[PDB]
């Protein structure tokens, strides 16, 4: 017996995920990641408050 | 103000954020 | 009994609603619009950035 053997890529697992690697390591622990902007807002009020 | 020439459809372009030194 | 080559034709009354639509912030304008071509002359990178 050989422990069962045809590849990475033979039914349907990459996305759980997306990418990006992160080879060179060794510096981080709860760092940053971002975005600039925001949500859906306002032309229905009164003259609103 | 400079902003006119201005985006007229789904701006395509990139994202800041920074890895902290 | 009797009945006309008859017509129609109209007088009237109408209605509307007042406006604006929004976002509302900070002193930038002036904060730093004293400059405009002398002062400022090396780097304010990520500032213009």
């Amino acid at each position: 017996n050989t422990l069962n053997f045809v590849r990475f890529l033979e039914l349907g697992l990459s996305v759980a995920c997306i990418c990006t690697k992160f080879p060179e390591l060794a510096y981080v622990r709860d760092g940053v990641i971002q975005f600039e902007v925001q949500q859906p807002m306002i032309a229905r009020d009164g003259p609103h408050p | 103000i400079p902003a006119g020439i201005i985006p007229t459809g789904n701006v395509l372009s990139t994202i800041e954020v920074c890895i902290f030194f | 009994p009797v009945d006309q080559p008859v017509h129609n034709y109209m007088v009237k009354r109408i209605h509307k609603r007042s406006l604006s639509a929004a976002f509302a912030i900070a002193s930038e304008a002036l904060s730093l619009l004293s400059n405009t071509y002398v002062d400022g002359t090396e780097i304010d990178s990520s500032l213009r950035i």
